[PDB]
């Protein structure tokens, strides 16, 4: 948790929750953070956490200062080579090509087709960004025009590419007509989808939404529990436990027409509580697998070098080389070697017992 | 009962598109029989799926699993579902 909390801390400093941080002094505190970092065992854990963290900032423009961000990437590269800050820099360059890409799509649209909404998209290279597939989401009709219209646009852009939409990261803005006032809702794309459903009926059960938005209930439940937090939607009982009362596939959902709020633009797109856990668990699995890759890499750097070596000598070299990034577990390197043979990168010398040789 | 869309900010991942509609282990169409069953001529040759979403004839991925353990197409161990 220590190397993780340090990264979370960095987020704190380079994240803007609207309050401007004195520039110069943060440079000192970044350079301070960098010293408590060089004294970290599992560097690689900090890396995964600080990337996934730099990820959320870039995608949502939530970055305190353009300058500070790259300031930390020159320190980190100087303190762990260009492997450590490879994917990082690619994410910056990616956001920039995206910026450029978007405009290039507006123009093509400016001259040809109409748009019913204000569309804005961030294409990111499927490798560098620590994100994952959505959850089998059924696309609302109004958005769909902007979907197909872009997917088709992109087909022209490139020869063999493919787009993978990450709806669990997409947001947007709804405008309300069915309430006392005129509100501008800032809602996640999951939200938008269930809200547009109440453009015909005014109540469905938990089972009817899962059938019309294809949202896996697991994630549909956590979302509705946010749509009940804001008094936008309500159930038959206006007294139930707002936090503890789990829903059922048969519990109804009602569009509360008595919606009142002391402000015109609201933010209902809040981080749900099961998120800071679930995303942590997944990042841990990605780290565990990342280490396995680092290791295979070592095994190959080493075997490639000394064309033949005994198991025990191999293990010792691998530990030597990785010791600076983390504290490898023996059973793992065993497994990495094994996999490497199934992959035909190295084989066992017949006659010899535990002597391996690299397959040129 | 009326909501409207003013803005939508999307996020997407671009990758190269690899059309693999064969079995990686015996090399012929998933939707037809595996190499070993065409050796036997004349329903019980199904396709097994992994948590990794990769698919191979159940027959191949068995013989293959005899000597190896990490999915023919990724770095993770093979897991049914
Ligand atoms: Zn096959
Ligand atoms: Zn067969
Ligand atoms: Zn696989």
């Amino acid at each position: 948790k220590s190397p993780e909390e340090l990264a979370r801390y960095c987020d704190s400093l380079l994240k803007k929750s609207s309050k401007n941080p004195e520039e110069a002094e943060l440079e000192d505190t970044l350079n301070q953070v960098m010293e408590k970092f060089k004294k970290i065992e599992d560097k690689d854990v900090f890396q995964k956490f600080y990337a996934k963290m730099l990820a959320k900032r870039l995608v949502h423009q939530n970055s305190a200062s353009d300058d500070a961000e790259a300031s930390m990437i020159s320190k980190l590269k100087q303190a762990c080579g260009f492997e450590y800050t490879s994917k990082l820099q690619r994410m910056f360059q990616d956001i920039g090509v995206s910026k450029d890409l978007n405009e290039q799509f507006k123009k093509h649209l400016t001259n040809s087709e109409p748009l019913d909404l204000d569309f804005s998209i961030q294409v990111l290279s499927s490798g560098s960004w620590p994100f994952q597939q959505s959850c089998t989401f059924a696309l609302p009709s109004e958005l769909e025009r902007s979907y197909q219209r872009f997917t088709a646009f992109y087909a022209s852009r490139h020869s063999g590419r493919k787009l993978t939409w990450l709806y669990q990261l997409s947001k947007g803005e709804l405008v309300t007509n069915c309430f006392k006032n005129r509100y501008t809702l800032q809602a996640s794309t999951f939200q938008m989808a269930i809200l547009l459903q109440y453009n015909t009926e005014d109540a469905y059960t938990v089972q009817q939404l899962t059938d019309s938005t294809q949202i896996k209930m697991d994630i549909l439940a956590q979302v509705l529990q946010i749509l009940l937090k804001s008094k936008l939607l309500v159930l038959e009982d206006e007294n139930a436990n707002v936090d503890e009362v789990e829903l059922k596939p048969d519990t109804l959902i009602k569009l509360y027409l008595g919606y009142k709020n002391k402000k015109l633009r609201v933010n209902i797109n809040v981080p749900m509580k099961t998120e800071q856990k679930q995303e942590q668990e997944t990042t841990h699995k990605n780290i565990e697998e990342d280490r396995k890759l680092l290791i295979q890499a070592a095994i190959v750097r080493i075997m490639k070098m000394r064309k033949v070596l005994k198991h025990q000598q191999l293990l010792g070299e691998v530990l030597t080389q990785l010791s600076s990034r983390f504290k490898p577990r023996v059973p793992v390197i065993k497994k990495c070697i094994d996999i490497l043979i199934e992959k035909e990168y190295l084989e066992r010398v017949d006659g010899e017992k535990d002597t391996y040789s690299y397959l040129a | 009962k009326r909501f409207e869309v003013k803005k939508w900010n999307a996020v997407a991942l671009w990758a190269w598109d690899i059309v693999v509609d064969n079995c990686a282990i015996c090399r012929n169409h998933i939707m037809d029989l595996c190499i070993e069953c065409q050796a036997n001529q004349a329903e019980e040759c199904t396709v097994a799926w992994g948590v990794c979403n990769h698919a191979f004839h159940f027959h191949c991925i068995s013989r293959w699993l005899k000597t190896r353990q990490v999915c023919p197409l990724d770095n993770r161990e093979w897991e049914f579902q």
